[PDB]
DNA sequence: CAGAAGCCAGACATTAACGCTTCTGGATAGCGTCCAGAAGCGTTAATGTCTGGCTTCTG
């Protein structure tokens, strides 16, 4: 998943055909480098370019589309970002571009153009946005929700994984390592339970919609029949039909009351039969989940989280021996730190210091990336910020750990405003402003 | 001399959105009738006259009607301040209650007062101590500790009681008149008041405990208790009000008076069958005022739609259901699984068996649930 | 409102009792100070004592109570935190404490005991949580919600205001300034509309719930009536009895149908009139009003957000002249950034770098603090980590602007890790980390 | 026979986050002293004793202390229910108040005894006639007053007791629907409230306005802060008298430019009088409120004065605009047309009225 | 000018914001009653995405 090249145009502060490729000697020597410059020069921009080219979205912008597009540099015509990446043994190419109304500095925004293709093959694997997203997700093994917290750690949201609610935390572990059927079966179970419950409710509505004559009304009507019949036997033609007409009125009402009761009795028998089934349906729903994997998805993913924390423990011991991580006895998917020096303290991650929380998040990200090494291997990492909160006596250990990781084929590119690593890192991509003109540039070797 | 010992009226209290005005008025008229029958001279209430700082209007109307009706008998009334109530809400009527031969002692620092008998002779000496808010007796000091505050407050309240008892004794001088002292504090989770530190007064009126009882086994320290039940833990217990016989400056005896239960209450515990059996016993009698009932279900099964099933069970009887409870506390999780199992090679049947193993069902609904999940699984193949 | 003292014991990682007073040989002037030390050595804990003792809620832990008290350091059984602050020429005193069972390192917790008192007279004004938390807010003019984003920019939450939800921002603005009558109107118009809609319903259901005979059945009953009417004239006594009996059945059916029909016509007239009533409330509820007072409050807070941004621009011009905030025409009120260098370029706040976003958030928070100045004066601000991301020249300009602000009564405290800034700042409350035991210590002049 | 007339006491009114305890107590003490000095037979108040239906605690204490002090005088006090004031809080003490020789209020006329217990006159107790209790409403109130007058006349017969009528309403010909002025029943004296500004009405002394004895707003800070004395002679009216009240909190209103008002504040340059003067500020400049308040505070902090509110006489802060104005601004985006807007504004008025 | 790439105007699958309903922790308790807060599902207008007509530049 290591990135091979980058190409951007009119993105944020940067303006004009800046292409960098890691196949060259300075980046292929070791694969580890650093980026520096003034704030706002484009340090985050040249790292968000690959994120845009891969997933059509940035950590700072919810979406880019035919409307509300503002990532292009002010007063420019076309902005594009193209990257080349190698998954398994073959390299691919991802492309994104956007044009104004007529290349003028103002006007309507046009629909984006996206192309995902294999390098040196000429095969356009996808030509539409949704198809491109599906294909790139399938081939890379990384959706945006997995990439933005397993491969790239943007500033400000580095602690998001530790501070993520289980509703969004469990989905990542579900997407990784397969096993997507749990949420599906939970949603289907909830849907069928809702159907089997709403079918019973309408029977209750029919149950309470049938008018029933009261027993007092029933007896009073029956009593009138005897009165009408007895007065008849006491006999003229006028009162014959008079009693007889009232006799017919009562007979139908009793017949209708019996018919109303007859319909109710059958329906109550039916209601009783499917009531016993819906009881078990609700009981099952109470421990299998509802809608978007509300329950039992965390139950299934607890084992994956246990494996992830087991790997994170052994990686964090190598990083630094201050804390160990393990799952806490809570219903939610949570991990709590263990104080090695105290050897007994069991405290949640909410009380950690800023630097220790950053280190824990980095360790979790590294272990999570290494967990899925079996399928769609990941051999890259980027850190926008986080080293500032660390002191010099620990930042050195952090850099030593990153060097130990980079000793393998993994490539790590960090960004930091702290000058304590300007000599530790040999390669620096210097970025410079231009006389306060509102734009920025970099080394001429990468310009085109 | 006879005096009534009561407290914790809690006028205007809302009990699950149900008013207590009817039972409070019933108790007020019953107490007035008992006072007229027993020919009392002074009545003392030991705090918590109003449930909240700003009681509703009807509670104030009830209090005014009670004081007006008590004015007819000519007996004296003493009103103590609690912790729940408002000292300002008591003082706004303390000034005007003086003309009615009733005293409100909500404000701290009240001097001892002589309780006159019906014949005009001095009957007893009051020690009307309301609830002692820390803001009225102590001063804040820096350099403190976590537990030093409790000891300082205890010392301050003990000193206040000692000083007030000494002042009352020196005011009564040598006449053989009984000494009465009020109180609205708990007496022996390390927050209490030692029993032996009370001054050796003739009789101590202590409140703020809804269960009437004796403290330390000493006869002249008593808890009056609530006049009416205020929760479901005292529904089946009879409330009491104390009358005290005083003569020649010494206590003789006290007798408990049962409070009529105008609004009966009961609580139920058990599974569905037991609850239904206990609820159906009300079919014989017909309670014109509805009886308030509590349901405490202790079982493990689901009981789908409790709020509708209970309503259906109680629709045919004048039994007002107020609250329900179930033993819902339960935790669920996959165990360590030997630190080796993984979700990829694990089976959905195995995880379902593990999930159901945590539940207490064994075979009866277990087989039906397993068949149900097999049917659910079969529709995605 | 400014802070005059502080005390804590076993708060987070500071065993023993510590106390710092801002009335000593250090802190004699109102100059800005700083706190420095190794990362994770209780650097924020010194800033947590103020927040805990004031509002019973640390910026990290949601609440502290008889349960889930993760704040206390391990192997301890008691903690407390006291604050002495001054407002309007008079001083007060807040307090908080908690113990364990029998003063043991294990067992359940006791209910925390609090205190609010005046330092001059020595009396206490509050002793319960539910009243103290309101009395402190009434006295200082700011509760926890206004405190945490007006005078304490905690680490990682500096940009909270900019990225806060529009409902949260509207609630903050209305709570800080104005009267909640808009909120009550909005929350009550919706209740009236719901009542009108509910009473409108259950009348249509009653109208539809009564079964009516169709006109064909009405004619069928009428036809059978005349059919049974003719042969009775053509008529025997037994035949007359059964014939007239059937006549009564039809007559009562026609009688009840007319009665049922008549009732339905009555309901239609009420519903037809009520349909004229429902538009009275539907349009009102659509234009304004909602649950918890959202739409009307959000509409009303624009007029005060205009004033807030007007103050923010003036504040920011002397702090960072590259940007002027503006109130864009958005239904959900938001601040809009105008670029001076880029010839009045307009773009969303979300697409800003970390340092410039921090500057914008700080300017907005300062303007918010100075908006309530005419009522109550706030003379304290403790900005936490996040200030060090700036470049040296930009950081120097920010420090110079803070110094210029410090000419007023504001006693700014800055918590960060910049070496140049910590050298520049005269006063340093240094914290010394222990040699692996896990605890931290202050200077010997503060311990007691 | 002598009667003291007052109305619109409005106890518990938070005058812009302030209190009225000291001035209320001083006015009550003055009222008691004047009543004792003039040997007045009875006291009447035309409703609106409390600001709202849930008055603060100190208002109850003030009212109870006033009544207790009145007890030593031995006079008679009658209290009516105001418009904003709810009858629920007044009826609470009705039983005790009657025992304390005072009446509170559908009712029947009552005989007003003298200090020696002899019947002096008769009064007509009419509280705020709520629409639920009773075009159509005008006739309802008119013939209700007619029936009450008939009952009073039946009670009188040939007795020489003068008839006194009480009410809490506004009438035509008065300035800050309306019961017509000429429709008054022929009574010796009729007392009206609900209007803080005392003024002449009807050309005859049978109907008079006492107004309010305290300043309810800066607009009513004029000298017309009087309390009326009504005297009777052998069953006929003797004369009408007006009483000047003391002030324990002066009101000051300022208008003009910033320089002019700053010059005006120099009149109170370190006077150091014991009552802090409350200031109403009206500035015609275009400067924003949030910093013009700071400018005002840059000068008022040294003077012995207190600033209550700042107003611009004519962007802007919500305190400058009213609820009706902001709602009309909200309606700018919708089509007002002809009736939709009328119905919507009427419904909004109903909602704002039913909110409190 | 004839025709193609580009630009502008219509239906359909997500989606984010209230609102309702249920459930639960905290402030009080001699370890009990409401008050407020949080989670999860249902509605709905808004929106991005895919598909069908005009317009300027190349041959
Ligand atoms: N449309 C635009 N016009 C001008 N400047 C822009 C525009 N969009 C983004 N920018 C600028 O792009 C820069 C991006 O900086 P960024 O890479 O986020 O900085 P950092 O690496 O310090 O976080 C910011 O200075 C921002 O103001
Ligand atoms: N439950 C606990 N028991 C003991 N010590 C703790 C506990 N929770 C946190 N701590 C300590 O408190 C420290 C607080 O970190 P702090 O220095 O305030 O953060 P930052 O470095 O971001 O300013 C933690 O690093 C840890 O050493
Ligand atoms: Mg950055
Ligand atoms: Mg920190
Ligand atoms: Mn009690
Ligand atoms: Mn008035
Ligand atoms: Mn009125």
């Amino acid at each position: 998943m290591k990135i091979l090249s980058l190409r951007l145009k009119n993105l944020n502060s940067l303006k004009g055909e800046w292409k960098i490729d890691f196949t060259r000697e300075p980046f292929a020597s070791n694969g580890l480098f650093a980026i520096t410059g003034p704030t706002g020069a484009g340090k985050t921009t040249l790292l968000d370019a690959i994120c845009l080219a891969l997933y059509h979205e940035t950590p700072r912008l919810s979406n880019v589309s035919q409307s509300q597009n503002d990532l292009m540099t002010r007063d420019t015509a076309e902005c594009l970002a193209e990257v080349e990446f190698e998954v398994k043994g073959e390299a691919y190419r991802a492309f994104w571009s956007q044009n104004r109304a007529r290349n003028q500095p103002d006007g309507n925004l046009q629909v984006p153009r996206v192309e995902l293709a294999r390098c040196a093959d000429g095969k356009i694997l996808a030509d539409k946005v949704k198809d491109k997203l599906e294909l790139t997700a399938t081939l890379t093994g990384l959706d945006y929700g997995r990439f933005t917290r397993s491969m790239l750690l943007s500033q400000g949201q580095f602690a998001a994984f530790l501070n993520a609610k289980p509703k969004e935390r469990a989905e990542l572990l579900e997407e990784l390592t397969g096993t997507e059927i749990y949420g599906q079966i939970s949603a289907m179970v909830f849907e069928q339970h809702k159907s089997a419950r709403t079918e019973l409710e309408k029977l209750q509505a029919q149950a309470s919609g049938v008018t029933l004559l009261t027993p007092e009304q029933v007896q009073s009507l029956t009593a009138s029949l005897q009165v009408l019949t007895d007065e008849e036997k006491q006999l003229t033609h006028q009162k014959l039909r008079e009693n007889t007409t009232s006799q017919g009125e009562i007979r139908q009402q009793l017949k209708q009351d019996a018919d109303n009761r007859q319909q109710q009795q059958t329906l109550m028998q039916q209601i009783a039969q499917m009531t016993q089934q819906v009881e078990d349906w609700g009981y099952l729903n109470s421990l299998i989940g509802s809608k978007e994997g509300d329950k039992f998805r965390k139950f299934a993913q607890g084992l994956t989280l246990d494996n992830l924390v087991h790997l994170a423990n052994q990686q964090l011991t190598r990083l630094h021996g201050r804390y160990l991580l393990q799952r806490k006895a809570s219903e939610a998917l949570e991990v709590e730190v263990v104080d090695t020096w105290q050897a007994d303290a069991v405290r949640d991650t909410r009380t950690l210091s800023g630097g220790e929380s950053f280190l824990v998040s980095l360790a979790l990200a590294l272990a999570l990336s290494d967990l899925v090494s079996h399928k769609t291997r990941i051999d890259s990492l980027f850190l926008d910020e986080g080293f500032g909160t660390l002191d010099s006596e620990t930042l050195d250990t952090a850099l030593d750990a990153l060097d130990a990781l980079n000793a393998s084929g993994k490539t790590i590119g960090v960004i930091s405003h702290v000058e304590a690593m300007k000599e530790r890192i040999p390669v620096q991509i210097k970025v410079k402003k231009i006389n306060g003109l509102g734009y920025s540039k970099l080394e001429s070797t990468f310009a085109v | 001399m006879r005096i009534l010992h009561t407290s914790d009226w809690h006028l205007g209290q809302n009990f699950y959105s149900k008013s207590r005005e009817a039972e409070h008025q019933a108790f007020l008229d019953w107490l007035l009738e008992t006072a007229q029958t027993h020919q009392v001279d002074a009545i003392i209430v030991a705090g918590d006259v109003f449930d909240t700082g700003s009681p509703p209007s009807y509670a104030r109307t009830l209090y005014n009607r009670f004081v007006v009706n008590l004015q007819q008998t000519g007996c004296h009334l003493v009103v103590l301040a609690g912790n729940q109530d408002s000292v300002a809400t008591l003082n706004e009527s303390r000034d005007i209650m003086a003309f009615l031969n009733t005293t409100v002692v909500a404000s701290a620092g009240h001097a001892p007062q002589i309780l006159p008998r019906r014949d005009g002779t001095p009957g007893a000496v009051l020690c009307p101590i309301p609830f002692l808010r820390p803001r009225d007796i102590i001063t804040s000091q820096a350099g403190l500790n976590g537990i030093e505050k409790q000891q300082h407050l205890l010392a301050a309240i003990t000193d206040y009681y000692q000083q007030h008892y000494a002042d009352a004794c020196k005011l009564r001088g040598d006449q053989p008149l009984p000494i009465i002292a009020t109180g609205h504090l708990t007496t022996v989770t390390l927050d209490a008041f030692p029993a032996q530190n009370f001054p050796p007064a003739d009789y101590i009126a202590l409140g703020h405990i809804h269960r009437a009882q004796i403290i330390g086994g000493m006869e002249h320290v008593r808890y009056c208790g609530s006049p009416i039940p205020l929760s479901f833990d005292e529904c089946g217990k009879s409330k009491y009000v104390h009358l005290v016989t005083f003569s020649n400056g010494k206590l003789e005896s006290v007798e408990n008076l049962n409070v009529p239960v105008t609004q009966p209450m009961a609580v139920l515990k058990g599974d569905l069958a037991s609850i239904t059996a206990q609820l159906e016993q009300w079919r014989d009698v017909s309670q014109e005022p509805p009886v308030w009932l509590d349901i405490e279900i202790t079982t493990d099964e689901y009981l789908h739609d409790i709020q509708r099933k209970i309503q259906a069970l109680t629709e045919s009887l004048p039994v007002e259901v107020l609250l329900v409870r179930r033993s819902r506390e339960q935790r669920e999780r996959v165990l360590a699984s030997q630190q080796r199992e993984t979700l990829s090679e694990l089976s959905v049947e195995e995880v379902f068996n593990r999930r159901l193993a945590l539940e207490e069902l064994d075979e009866s609904q277990q087989q039906r649930l397993q068949h149900l999940f097999t049917t659910t699984l079969h529709t995605l193949a």
